[PDB]
């Protein structure tokens, strides 16, 4: 239960997930000039085998609901981008950025599907133009 | 894309190093130049080759001495085209994985019983660092019998057919204690346990 | 008295205690208390000889590595005095200095001829820490003789097979093997394997 | 002199076997998660030439364990707690009984593989001097 790669890059668009299936991982990346604490966590894990999905660890930097987990609160010094590791069955939602007209024809989301032994992300049917 | 020859380095029994490339795979014979330094360390200064190996009047390699060798520090080399700088290929080498030792020496057999004999041999310098492969066969075998051997440089043969004639040989390799080298030494001069 | 313990290089320490004459209802125990682990282990001593008691301290899965070259376990022999524990003997046990592995296992004939036999085995519960620093010793039971007159065959390397030469055609033999790691100042040979029964082949 | 030298030689060798077993454990075809494990950033010593430098490894053992938990599959079945608690106690004897050294870390981070290769190289360099 883990996707090999991550969602496709669609030119002039980013993706979020509104919810995170249990088992999803978030790295503890910091802003430049910072580093995750000595003897800290590498990632935060989304567990909810008690029915009340939590995040198992919590990131730290220093100087150099029912079913899914929510978006985790911003920690001290983060990187601009969060790097997630998504499990199979995860849904991800695309939209153009502030300055672009979206061209829709079919689903604007990507799913992580299992085939026989392999993982894949479905292509969102969306084009961004200025 | 305009590729430069892959550089190869081998450290010979930690006595010296040959680095080579085959240059002829490029229109216009070219005296390519080699520089090196050791990463994230003391003396992270760049070094010219100072000792060039040639092949048909065109540089082909570079021989570095023991003084210039520091296993256990990441060795960085770079091939540089003299006419066009913007084309250079650098590599990070782990010198401790590129040691070849010399072949085992002074192969000797001795009985510890009528039916049991033991084989000993020497290696030039490294010792605690080497592992070995012993291979033996008789007049009757269609192939060798091998067996790998740790830092002891002994091999037991608990049951010998005194009637057959035995051919013994050994090679050594810098692994896995002081390095993770993957290439073996040449084979030793073989020895025999006669009719 | 005397108090001997060995470690199988994995999760099993076995003990033998001999006393010069206890009284009726003598309830004893060995207590293992390691000097840098979070756990303690005990076991009930059980009589074996007229004056020998024996015990196994079991530290986890058969193949789990539960101790290290740097661990020191304080082994203690304790017996009930009314309500309170009276210490009989106490020992600073260096587990990798008191090694005795399990017998080798899965002895099998790879190939039989008329004058030859290639037998092979597997080592049961060895630490991965040993790498190839093992040593084997074997012995053959041939018709005319007993085990204790049979030559000890020496494998001064980790060779998990032996090729016996100069055997008599169509004869029944029996085969045994044991191990010792090189490490450990008080390290002993394993007990012997189950003897493998086999028979050579007739000639023409 | 010789005994303590051999005692140290041995402890390092044992450490070496732990690190190399993990490496071979995760750096191979039949670990489907390896590509994702390379996205984790590990921290390196600025320099690492004597036993006191192990403080740098000891500090990164907690992350290391988290990474091992992910490898846990029906291939290497490589139970972490047992393995990390072992590596730990070995390290603590080697870096020794002064416990005064604050670690210096390098600017650039490293993938778990560059990490385990670094500390293996560390042990091998020391071992090679010890006889
Ligand atoms: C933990 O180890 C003990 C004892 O093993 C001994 O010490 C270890 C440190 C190793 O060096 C071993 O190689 C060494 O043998 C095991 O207990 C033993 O179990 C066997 C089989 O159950 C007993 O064999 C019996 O022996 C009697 C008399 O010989 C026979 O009549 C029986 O048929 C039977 O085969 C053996 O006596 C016993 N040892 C003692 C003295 O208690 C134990 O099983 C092992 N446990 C685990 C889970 O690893
Ligand atoms: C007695 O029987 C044993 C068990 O079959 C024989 O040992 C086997 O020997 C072969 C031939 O060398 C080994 O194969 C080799 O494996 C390595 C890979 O690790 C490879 O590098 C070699 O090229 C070769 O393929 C085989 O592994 C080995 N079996 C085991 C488990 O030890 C032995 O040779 C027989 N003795 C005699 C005298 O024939
Ligand atoms: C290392 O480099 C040296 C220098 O090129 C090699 O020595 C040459 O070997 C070849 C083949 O025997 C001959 O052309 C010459 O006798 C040597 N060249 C001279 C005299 O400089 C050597 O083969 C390389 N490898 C080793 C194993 O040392
Ligand atoms: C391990 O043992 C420590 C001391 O235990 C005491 O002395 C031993 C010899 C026995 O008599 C035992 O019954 C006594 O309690 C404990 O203090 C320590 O907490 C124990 N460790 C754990 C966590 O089990
Ligand atoms: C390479 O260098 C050597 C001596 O420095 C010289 O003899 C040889 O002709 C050179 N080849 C060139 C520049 O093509
Ligand atoms: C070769 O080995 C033997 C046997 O151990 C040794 O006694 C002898 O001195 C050695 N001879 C040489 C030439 O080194």
């Amino acid at each position: 239960e883990l996707c090999d790669d991550d969602p496709p890059e669609i030119p002039h668009a980013t993706f979020k997930a509104m919810a995170y299936k249990e088992g999803t991982m978030l790295n503890c990346e910091c802003k430049r000039g910072f580093r995750r604490i000595k003897s800290g966590s590498l990632y935060m894990l989304c567990t909810g085998s008690s029915s009340h999905s939590s995040w198992d660890n919590q990131c730290q930097c220093t100087s150099s609901l029912p079913g899914h987990c929510r978006e985790p609160p911003p920690w001290e010094n983060e990187a601009t981008e969060r790097i997630y590791h998504f499990v199979v069955g995860q849904m991800v939602y695309y939209q153009c950025v502030q300055g672009y007209r979206a061209l829709h024809r079919g689903p604007a989301e990507s799913v992580c599907k299992m085939t026989h032994g392999k993982t894949r992300w479905t292509q969102p049917q969306l084009i961004c133009t200025g | 894309t305009l590729p430069l020859p892959e550089v190869q380095c081998f450290v010979f029994n930690v006595e010296y190093m040959n680095c080579t490339w085959q240059s002829s795979s490029e229109p216009q014979p070219t005296n390519l130049t080699l520089h090196y330094w050791y990463k994230n360390s003391d003396n992270d200064k760049v070094q010219k080759c100072s000792h060039y190996l040639f092949s048909e009047e065109i540089t082909s390699g570079c021989q570095l001495q023991k003084k210039e060798i520091h296993l256990y520090q990441t060795f960085v080399v770079q091939l540089q085209d003299p006419r066009e700088p913007r084309r250079q290929a650098t590599q990070m080498l782990k010198l401790q994985n590129l040691v070849i030792p010399w072949a085992p020496e002074n192969l000797t057999l001795h009985k510890l019983s009528e039916s049991q004999l033991e084989l000993n041999w020497n290696n030039r310098f490294l010792n605690h660092c080497l592992e070995h492969l012993v291979q033996y066969r008789t007049d009757w075998d269609h192939s060798w019998t091998e067996q790998s051997v740790d830092y002891r440089h002994k091999f037991s043969l608990p049951s010998v057919d005194g009637q057959k004639r035995y051919t013994f040989r050994v090679r050594s390799r810098f692994n896995p204690l002081c390095g993770s080298a993957q290439h073996w030494s040449e084979w030793s001069h073989p020895i025999h346990w006669g009719s | 008295s005397q108090f001997t313990c060995f470690y199988n290089s994995r999760a099993n320490i076995s003990c033998v205690w001999s006393q010069d004459g206890a009284l009726q209802d003598t309830s004893c125990q060995v207590h293992a208390w390691p000097d840098r682990r979070r756990w303690n282990q005990t076991c009930e001593l059980l009589p074996v000889s007229q004056a020998s008691w024996a015990c196994n301290l079991i530290l986890g899965a058969p193949d789990s590595q539960k101790l290290t070259t740097v661990d020191i376990v304080t082994l203690r022999v304790l017996c009930r005095e009314g309500v309170r524990w009276r210490v009989m003997a106490i020992q600073d046990f260096k587990p990798f200095e008191n090694l005795r592995l399990m017998a080798p296992i899965s002895l099998q004939v790879v190939h039989v001829e008329t004058h030859r036999c290639n037998i092979s085995w597997e080592i049961s519960q060895a630490s991965h820490y040993f790498e190839r620093h093992l040593e084997f010793e074997a012995r053959t039971l041939s018709p005319g003789h007993t085990w204790e007159e049979a030559p000890l065959l020496t494998l001064k390397q980790k060779q998990e097979w032996i090729c016996l030469e100069t055997l008599t055609p169509d004869t029944q033999y029996e085969f045994q093997v044991r191990v010792k790691p090189l490490q450990g100042e008080f390290t002993t040979w394993s007990p012997w394997s189950q003897p493998l029964a086999f028979r050579t082949k007739t000639g023409h | 002199t010789s005994s303590s030298t051999k005692k140290t030689q041995l402890q390092l060798e044992h450490l070496l076997l732990d690190l190399q077993m993990i490496l071979n454990g995760i750096n191979n075809y039949k670990n489907p998660k390896l590509t994702r494990m390379l996205t984790f950033k590990f921290y390196m010593p600025k320099k690492a030439t004597e036993l006191k430098h192990l403080q740098c490894l000891e500090e990164e053992l907690k992350p290391l364990e988290e990474v091992l938990n992910l490898a846990q599959s029906k291939n290497f079945h490589l139970r972490p707690r047992d393995l990390i608690s072992n590596i730990n106690v070995i390290v603590l004897e080697l870096k020794g009984s002064e416990t005064t050294f604050m670690c210096e870390y390098a600017d650039e981070t490293a993938t778990i593989v560059e990490f385990l290769n670094r500390w293996i190289t560390f042990a091998q360099s020391i071992i090679s001097t010890l006889t």
